[PDB]
C-alpha cells in the first residue's frame, strides 16, 4: 500500500486516452482542473469533459472525435491562463478559459480531407515550465508539422516514411529538437534539424502501443507485451517483459524525489515495471485501466488520474512519504523383484503363452467384425459415427460421415436404418448420400421418435453401403436412450 | 485361503427343507458333563436332528427324529422342575414339547443309541412365533420360558405349568423377543420401530418400563450375559446394528451398508468391549469389536443362524445353518496365498491346433484388403404397385420399405417378414397417389429390403440390403389441357430424325400440339416442329419443363427402339439457361436466411421467457406475499410472441421445402440440358447427378448450397482448373451456411463454360 | 389449521415449480431441434401451469396474511396480559404464557393470564 485512493468510480462513462487527457488551470486563480477530450461510448458523442475535484461540471460537445487534447503555455513574458488545443480532423480548436475561442485548419494541398492524429509540445529557450512551448503534430497524409507555440504560422514541415501513431519531443527549438515519431509501420523515426529525409529509423519488430521519454534513454512499449529501452542514437539498450498486455503508458514525474519512471497500464489490472535499482510502479485496480495522467490535480502535486475499460474513473494520490520427486519403493516392490529374480522363466513362458492366446482371440474378434461389417472406420475410405441429441420422445440422430482420402470423391452411397418398427418411427430410413468431398464432415440428420408408451429403449443400426453392391461398407450402432416423454 | 470360511464337519440337511432362526441350537443336550457341544437342528417339516461331529461320516448324526408338525424353535435349558439337567424344548405353532435326549452306549461305537423321551407337553391355544427362556425373576436352577404368539401375546410357562399370558400393548406383527437378567426384563421390537422393555413383575401382575425409537424393525435381539461387568442389549435391525444400555439409550450403533441375516455376540477379548458376529445376505461374516470390523470372511451360504461352540477338542468353531439345509462347522482361513500363475508342466500349449486356427483367421484378415431378388411392377390402371421378392436361402428379419417422393404418398410404407423359408416368394401390394399441389421432382420410386443371412460366425446373420426401382406413370400427376401459345420460359430439343406425331408418344393425352395440366395447376405446352426435326417445350415456370422434357425424351427413345431405328440424338443446340435457374437458387437461399433469422428471434424470445419464468418461480418459493402482476403480464406477452414466432418458423419450413422440391426439378432439367449440350456419357451424367442433387431436404446443419458448392469446387479443382492460385483462393470447399449465393453461381457458370471448352469430368 | 394449509400449499407449489423447470428444459430441447409442435405444446403446458400456480399463490398469500394476523393476535394477547401487572409479575406472566403456548397447554395459558 503506497497510494491514497481519492476517488475510484465504477459506473460513470469516460472513454479517453492518455494523449487526450490533459490537466491545467485553463481559467486561472491557481487551482488545477482536468480536461479530457473523449469520444464517449463510441464515435457518436465526443464531448470535452472538465473535472474539478470529484464530480463532473461541464461537457462541451465536439464536432468529431478528438485525436488529442494538449495543454501548453502561450505567454513567455508574464504567463497568462493557458488554453487547451484539441484536434479533430483537419481542425485544431484553441480553447481559452475552456470556452470555444479559436479554430485553425490544415493547409489543403492537392476535396481531399486530411486528419491530425497526434499532438505534442516542445520548449523554446530555457527548458522550464514558465517558458513557452512549440507545437508538434502528425497527419495521416505523411507529414509532421512543428508549429509556433501559438499556432498561427507553419514553422517546420517534415516528411515521414509512414503514417505516424505516437509523438514525443525533447530539446530546445533553436539549439536542437529531437522528434521521436513512433509510426504504425512497426518502427520509430527520430527527426532532427535540417532533415530533407528523417535519416534516422529504428526497428522494434511491431507496432508500438506508446512511448515515454526519460532524460537520456527513450522507452517504447511493444504490442507484444514488453518494454524496450533504447537510446536516441539507435542502439537497443535493455528489454523487459510484462505479465499482461500493455494498454497505455505515460511519463510519471516527481520533482521532490527525482524518480522518473514509466506508468505502464496492463490488462491484468496492474501497473508494473522494474526500474534501475528500486521496485516501484506496482499498483492494482479493479478493472483494466486504459488511460493515465500523473499530474498536479486540485492543489496537490502528486495526483494520478486513470480511466479504465468500462468507463469509470480512478484517482490515486501519491503520499510524499514515498530435490527430485523420484518415487518411494516399498517392501512390495522388493519382494516382487525377488520373486522375479528367482522364477523369471515361468513368468516369461506364461506371458508368451498368454500373448499368443491374446493375438489369437483378437484376430478372431477382428475377423468376426470384418465378417459382420460392424466396424465404423473400415480403398473405400470412409468413417461414420452417430450422435443422439434430445431427451424427449423425439431425438435428432445426426450421422457424421466423412470420406478420408487424399483426393477422390465417393459417388454411390446410401444409408439404411435397421430399427424396431414398433418402438421407433423414422420418416426416412433409406436415403442417398451426397458426393463426399475428401476431407469434409457431412452431418446427415434424422428424427427418431420413441413410440413406446412406456420407457423402452432399443438399438438402432446404420448401414452405409454402395447402391450396386449389397454388403454394408460399414455399420454404426446407437443405443437409443430412454424415452422420458409422453 | 485368506478371508474364507475354511470348512470343517459340514453336511446338507435334507431334501428341499426349510429352517429359520431358533432352529439351530448348540449345547450339551446329552448332559455328558464334559464340555463339548452337540448341533441341534429343528425344521419346518419336523426333522429334529441332533449331531455330534467327530471329524462327513455316519457316527455324527445322534438322531434324526421326525415329529408330525413343523419345528419353529429349539432351545436347551433346565426345562424340568426337579432335576438341574439340560433338556430340549421344541416349539411348534400350537405345541410346546420338552424332551430328554438320553443316550445309552453299545459295545461298539456304532452300536450306541439315543432316544428323545417326551418329558412333558403343553397345548397352545394360540399360534406361536418364537420364544425365549431364562430365570424369570431371580429364581435359581430354573429356565422357565415365555412364548410369543403371532398375535402379540406373551404366554409365560414356568416349567411344566402354564403360568399366565399377557397381551403385549400395541403390536400387529410379531418381533424378536429377548430376556435380560441384569434388569429382569422382557425386550421386544414392536412394529412401530419401538424397542420396548417391560419388567417381568409388571407383566406377572397385569406397564412398559422403557422404550426407544430405533429407526427400523429388528430381525434378532441378543441380550448377551457372558460378561457381567456391564449388561448390554444388542439389536440387529433390518438396516442397522445397535448396542443399548440397560437404562434404554444407545450405547453405540453402526449403520450397516448391507442386509444382515443373523448376528451373535460371542465372548469378548478386550476390556469392556464385546466381539460380535454378523452375517450378510451376501453370505459373508463380519467380526466386529464394538463397531470396529476386526475380520470379514466369505461364508458358503447365507446363514440363517450362527453359533460359536466347542466341538470335539476345538474352541470357537463357527456353526452356520441356512434355510436350504446347509449346516456347516468352520474356522477362519488365515493363509495369504501367493499370487502366482501355476507352474504346471503337463498343461502346455497345443500349438498345432491353435496355429491352424490362427493361420485361418490371419488369412481372412489379409484377404479382406485385396441372394434376394426384388422386382416392382406398376399396373397400367392412385396407381397400384406390387413388389415381388424371392430368395434362395432361409432368410430372416426381412423388412421392405418404399420411398417415392415428398409430394407423392403411399398407402402402405413398411412390410415386415420375420422368416421366409428357402426358395419362396412374397408379394406386397401398395398404391401411390399425389397429395399436394406442386409436381414431384421425379416419378421414380424405390423399394428397399433389408434382411439377415444366418452364418457360422454369427447366428444372427450378416445384415444385407438390396433395392429395386420402379417408374410411376405420368398420368398420375397430369392430365391433358388447353395448349397455350406464348409462354414465358421455353427450351427446344432438336433431334436427328423425322418429327414424330405427338399423339403417338402420349396417347392418353388427347392434336399434334399438346398441352398438359398437372394436379396443382401448372401447365406445359409441347410443340412438334413441322419444318425442323425438333420439338419445343414451354411454360411460365422453369421447373415444370423438366417432367414433360424427361417424358418427351424417354418416350422418343422407346418409340424409336420399338420401331427398329437405332440412330437417334437430342442435341439441344443453344445455351444452358443458367439465368432462370439462378432465380430458384436465390429464392431457396432467401428462404434459408429468413429461417435462420426467425430461429435467432425465437432463441431470444425463449431466453427472455425463461428469465421471467425463473423470476416468477423465485416469487413462488418465498413465503411472504408480494405483488407480481407486472411479471405475469410480461410473461403473457413474451409467450404470445413465442407462439407467433413458432408458427412463423413452421410456415418458413414449409415454404423452404416447397422451394427445395421445385429446385430439385430445376436442377434435374439443367443436368439433362448440360448432358445433351456436351454429349456427356452415363458416368459423366452420374457425377453431375451426384454433385448437383445431393440431399432430400434442408436441415439445420446441412443444406443444398453448401453441399453442391463443395462438390463443384472439388470437381473444378481436381478436374478442370490448372492454376494453383485459383485452386486455393476462389475454389474453396466449406460446409457452413454461406453469406450469399455469389460463389455458387460463379462456380456453376464456370463449370458450364469450362465444360464448353473441352474439359471433361473425372473423380481422382 | 393455518399452519397445515400453508404446508400443503407449499408442497403443491414446489411440485408445480419442479414441473415448470422440467418443462423449461424440455422446451429448450424441442426448440434446439426446431421441432415446433412439441415446443408449442411445452409452452402451452407452461402457460397452464403458470395460471394454476398463480391461483395457488393468491390463496397461499391470503392464508399467510391471515396467519400473520393470528400470530400478532396471540403475541399481543400475551403482552396485554403481562401489561396488566406491574413489576416482577410482568415477565413472570410473559414467560409463563410463552411456555404454556409452546406446549399447547391453552388452559394453563388462560389460567396464568387470569390469576397468575
Amino acid at each position: 500500500s503506497k497510494w491514497l485512493d481519492s476517488l475510484s468510480d465504477s459506473m460513470a462513462n469516460i472513454h479517453t486516452f492518455s494523449a487526450c487527457l490533459a490537466l491545467a488551470d485553463f481559467h486561472g486563480d491557481g487551482e488545477y482542473k482536468l480536461a479530457m477530450g473523449d469520444l464517449g461510448p463510441d464515435g457518436r458523442q465526443p464531448r470535452l469533459k472538465v473535472l474539478k475535484g470529484h464530480t463532473l461540471v461541464s461537457q462541451k460537445p465536439l464536432p468529431d472525435l478528438p485525436a488529442a487534447a494538449v495543454t501548453f503555455l502561450m505567454a513567455s513574458h508574464e504567463p497568462r491562463t493557458p488554453a487547451l488545443a484539441i484536434a479533430s480532423g483537419p481542425c485544431v480548436y484553441v480553447y481559452k478559459n475552456l470556452k470555444p475561442y479559436f479554430k485553425f485548419s490544415l493547409p489543403s494541398l492537392p476535396r481531399r480531407q486530411t486528419v491530425i492524429t497526434t499532438m505534442t509540445t516542445l520548449k523554446k529557450n530555457l527548458a522550464d515550465e514558465d517558458a513557452v512551448s512549440c507545437l508538434v503534430l502528425g497527419t495521416e497524409n505523411k507529414e509532421l508539422l512543428v508549429l509556433d507555440p501559438e499556432a498561427f504560422t507553419i514553422l517546420a514541415k517534415m516528411s515521414l516514411p509512414s503514417v505516424p501513431a505516437f509523438l514525443e519531443a525533447s530539446g530546445q527549438f533553436d539549439v536542437e529538437f529531437r522528434l521521436a515519431a513512433a509510426c504504425r509501420n512497426g518502427s520509430i523515426y527520430i527527426l532532427r534539424r535540417d532533415s530533407k529525409r528523417p535519416k534516422y529509423c529504428i526497428e522494434l519488430g511491431a507496432q508500438p502501443v506508446g512511448l515515454v521519454g526519460v532524460h537520456k534513454v527513450l522507452v517504447v512499449g511493444s504490442n507484444q507485451d514488453s518494454l524496450h529501452g533504447f537510446t536516441y542514437k539507435g542502439k537497443r539498450l535493455w528489454t523487459v517483459q510484462m505479465p499482461a498486455a500493455i494498454l497505455a503508458m505515460n511519463l510519471l514525474e516527481q520533482h521532490s524525489r527525482g524518480l522518473q519512471a514509466v506508468m505502464a497500464a496492463l490488462a491484468n489490472e496492474e501497473v508494473r515495471i522494474y526500474h534501475d535499482k528500486v521496485l516501484l510502479n506496482v499498483i492494482r485496480t479493479p478493472e483494466a485501466v486504459t488511460s493515465l495522467c500523473f499530474g498536479r490535480y486540485g492543489r496537490e502535486d502528486n495526483t494520478l488520474i486513470m480511466t479504465t475499460l468500462g468507463g469509470g474513473l480512478i484517482i490515486k494520490i501519491l503520499k510524499r512519504t514515498a530435490k527430485l520427486n523420484v518415487p518411494r519403493k516399498t517392501r512390495l516392490y522388493v519382494d516382487q523383484t525377488l520373486r522375479e529374480r528367482e522364477a523369471g522363466t515361468a513368468m516369461h513362458r506364461t506371458f508368451q503363452a498368454d500373448l499368443y492366446l491374446l493375438r489369437l482371440r483378437a484376430a478372431r474378434a477382428y475377423v468376426q467384425a470384418l465378417e459382420s461389417s460392424l466396424s465404423p472406420v473400415s480403398r473405400e475410405p470412409l468413417k461414420l459415427h452417430a450422435v443422439v441429441q434430445g431427451l424427449g420422445p423425439t431425438f435428432k440422430l445426426t450421422l457424421h460421415l466423412q470420406n478420408t482420402s487424399t483426393a477422390r470423391p465417393i459417388l454411390g452411397l446410401v444409408v439404411c436404418f435397421l430399427y424396431n418398427e414398433v418402438l421407433y418411427a423414422l420418416p426416412r430410413a433409406f436415403f442417398k448420400v451426397p458426393l463426399l468431398v475428401p476431407g469434409l464432415n457431412y452431418p446427415l440428420e434424422t428424427f427418431v421418435k420413441s413410440l413406446s408408451d412406456k420407457g423402452i429403449s432399443d438399438i438402432i443400426k446404420v448401414l452405409v453401403l454402395r447402391e450396386g453392391q449389397s454388403t454394408p461398407l460399414l455399420s454404426a450402432h446407437i443405443n437409443m436412450p430412454m424415452s422420458e416423454g409422453l | 485361503s485368506l478371508f474364507k470360511a475354511r470348512d470343517w464337519w459340514s453336511t446338507v440337511l435334507g431334501d428341499k427343507e426349510e429352517f429359520d432362526q431358533g432352529c439351530l441350537c448348540l449345547a450339551d443336550v446329552d448332559n455328558t458333563g464334559n464340555g463339548q457341544d452337540k448341533i441341534i437342528v429343528g425344521s419346518f417339516m419336523g426333522y429334529l436332528r441332533i449331531f455330534n461331529p467327530h471329524p462327513a461320516q455316519a457316527e455324527d448324526l445322534l438322531l434324526e427324529v421326525h415329529l408330525r408338525d413343523p419345528i419353529l424353535q429349539v432351545e436347551v435349558g433346565k426345562f424340568v422342575s426337579g432335576t438341574e439337567m439340560l433338556h430340549l424344548a421344541v416349539l411348534h405353532s400350537r405345541k410346546l414339547c420338552v424332551y430328554s435326549v438320553s443316550g445309552t452306549l453299545g459295545n461298539v461305537e456304532h452300536g450306541n443309541q439315543y432316544q428323545i423321551k417326551l418329558m412333558y407337553e403343553h397345548n397352545l391355544q394360540r399360534t406361536a412365533c418364537n420364544m425365549t427362556y431364562g430365570s424369570f425373576g431371580g429364581v435359581k436352577g430354573r429356565d422357565l420360558i415365555c412364548i410369543q404368539s403371532v398375535d402379540g401375546m406373551l404366554m409365560v410357562f414356568e416349567q411344566e405349568s402354564y403360568a399366565f399370558g399377557r397381551f403385549l400393548p400395541g403390536s400387529l406383527l410379531p418381533g424378536p423377543l429377548a430376556y435380560s437378567s441384569r434388569t429382569d426384563s422382557f425386550i421386544t421390537v414392536s412394529s412401530c420401530h419401538q424397542v420396548e422393555s417391560y419388567k417381568y413383575q409388571v407383566l406377572a401382575f397385569a406397564v412398559v418400563d422403557w422404550t426407544l425409537n430405533i429407526g427400523e424393525q429388528a430381525i434378532d435381539i441378543c441380550i448377551v450375559s457372558f460378561i457381567q461387568s456391564a449388561s448390554s442389549v444388542f439389536v440387529l435391525g433390518e438396516r442397522n446394528f445397535f448396542c443399548l444400555k440397560d437404562n434404554g439409550q444407545i450405547q453405540f450403533m453402526k449403520k450397516l451398508d448391507y442386509s444382515p441375516s443373523c448376528f451373535l455376540p460371542y465372548c469378548s477379548v478386550s476390556e469392556g468391549t464385546i466381539n460380535t458376529l454378523i452375517g450378510n445376505h451376501n453370505n459373508m461374516l463380519h467380526i466386529y469389536q464394538d463397531v470396529t470390523l476386526k475380520w470379514a470372511t466369505q461364508l458358503p451360504h447365507v446363514p440363517v443362524a450362527v453359533r460359536v461352540g466347542c466341538l470335539h477338542d476345538l474352541k470357537g468353531v463357527i456353526v452356520t445353518l441356512s434355510d436350504d439345509g446347509h449346516l456347516q462347522c468352520s474356522y477362519l482361513g488365515t493363509d495369504p496365498s501367493l499370487f502366482q500363475a501355476p507352474k504346471v508342466e503337463s498343461r502346455e500349449l497345443n500349438y498345432d491346433e491353435l496355429d491352424m486356427e490362427l493361420k485361418e483367421l490371419q488369412k481372412v484378415i489379409k484377404n479382406v484388403n485385396k441372394d434376394l431378388k426384388v422386382s416392382a411392377m406398376v399396373s397400367p390402371n392412385s396407381v397400384t404397385v406390387k413388389v415381388t421378392l424371392k430368395n434362395r436361402v432361409a432368410l430372416q428379419k426381412i423388412k421392405l420399405s418404399i420411398y417415392v417422393q415428398p409430394p407423392l404418398v403411399l398407402t402402405g410404407d413398411q412390410f415386415t417378414f420375420e422368416f421366409m423359408a428357402p426358395e419362396m416368394t412374397r408379394t406386397v401390394g401398395f398404391s401411390v397417389y399425389l397429395k399436394g399441389s406442386y409436381s414431384p421432382p421425379e416419378l421414380e420410386g424405390n423399394a428397399v429390403v433389408s434382411y439377415s443371412r444366418p452364418t457360422e460366425r454369427n447366428p444372427d446373420g450378416i445384415p444385407r440390403v438390396s433395392q429395386c426401382k420402379f417408374r410411376l406413370p405420368l398420368k398420375l400427376v397430369c392430365l391433358p389441357g388447353q395448349p397455350s401459345k406464348t409462354a414465358s420460359h421455353k427450351l427446344t430439343i432438336d433431334t436427328n430424325k423425322s418429327p414424330v406425331s405427338l399423339l403417338s408418344l402420349f396417347p392418353g393425352f388427347a392434336v399434334n400440339v399438346m398441352g398438359f395440366r398437372f394436379l396443382g395447376g401448372s401447365q406445359v405446352t409441347l410443340l412438334a416442329s413441322k419444318t425442323s426435326q425438333r420439338y419445343r417445350i414451354q411454360s411460365e415456370q422453369f421447373e415444370d419443363l423438366w417432367l414433360i422434357t424427361n417424358e418427351l425424351i424417354i418416350r422418343l427413345q422407346e418409340y424409336f427402339e420399338k420401331q427398329g431405328i437405332k440412330d437417334f440424338t437430342c442435341s439441344f443446340s443453344g445455351s444452358v439457361p443458367l439465368e432462370e435457374y439462378f432465380e430458384l437458387i436465390d429464392h431457396h437461399f432467401e428462404l434459408r436466411i429468413n429461417g435462420e433469422k426467425l430461429e435467432e428471434l425465437l432463441s431470444e424470445r425463449a431466453v427472455q421467457f425463461r428469465a421471467i419464468q425463473r423470476r416468477l418461480l423465485t416469487r413462488f418459493k418465498d413465503k411472504t406475499p408480494a405483488p407480481l402482476q407486472h411479471l405475469d403480464t410480461l410473461l403473457d406477452g413474451t409467450y404470445k410472441q413465442v407462439i407467433a414466432l413458432a408458427d412463423a418458423v413452421e410456415e418458413n419450413q414449409d415454404n423452404l421445402f416447397q422451394s427445395f422440391t421445385r429446385l430439385k426439378s430445376a436442377t434435374h432439367l439443367v443436368i439433362l440440358l448440360i448432358g445433351l449440350w456436351q454429349k456427356l456419357s452415363a458416368d459423366q451424367i452420374a457425377i453431375l447427378e451426384a454433385a448437383f442433387l445431393p440431399l432430400q431436404q434442408d436441415t439445420q446443419e446441412l443444406g443444398w448450397e453448401e453441399t453442391v458448392d463443395a462438390a463443384l469446387s472439388h470437381l473444378l479443382k481436381t478436374c478442370l482448373s490448372k492454376s494453383s492460385k485459383e485452386q486455393a483462393l476462389n475454389l474453396n470447399s466449406q460446409l457452413g451456411i454461406p453469406k450469399d449465393t455469389s460463389q455458387l453461381k460463379k462456380h456453376i457458370t464456370l463449370f458450364c463454360d469450362r465444360l464448353a471448352k473441352g474439359g471433361r469430368l473425372c473423380l481422382s | 389449521e393455518y399452519h397445515s394449509v400453508h404446508q400443503k400449499l407449499s408442497a403443491d407449489m414446489a411440485d408445480n415449480s419442479n414441473l415448470i423447470r422440467s418443462l423449461l428444459v424440455q422446451a429448450e430441447d424441442a426448440r434446439l431441434m426446431r421441432d415446433m409442435k412439441t415446443m408449442k405444446n411445452r409452452y402451452k403446458e407452461l402457460y397452464d401451469l403458470n395460471k394454476d400456480l398463480l391461483n395457488g399463490y393468491k390463496i397461499r398469500c391470503n392464508n399467510h396474511t391471515e396467519l400473520l394476523g393470528s400470530l400478532k393476535a396471540v403475541n399481543q394477547a400475551i403482552q396485554r396480559a403481562g401489561h396488566l401487572r406491574v413489576g416482577k409479575p410482568k415477565n413472570q406472566v410473559i414467560t409463563a404464557c410463552r411456555d404454556a403456548i409452546r406446549s399447547n397447554n391453552i388452559n394453563m395459558l388462560f389460567r396464568i393470564m387470569r390469576v397468575g
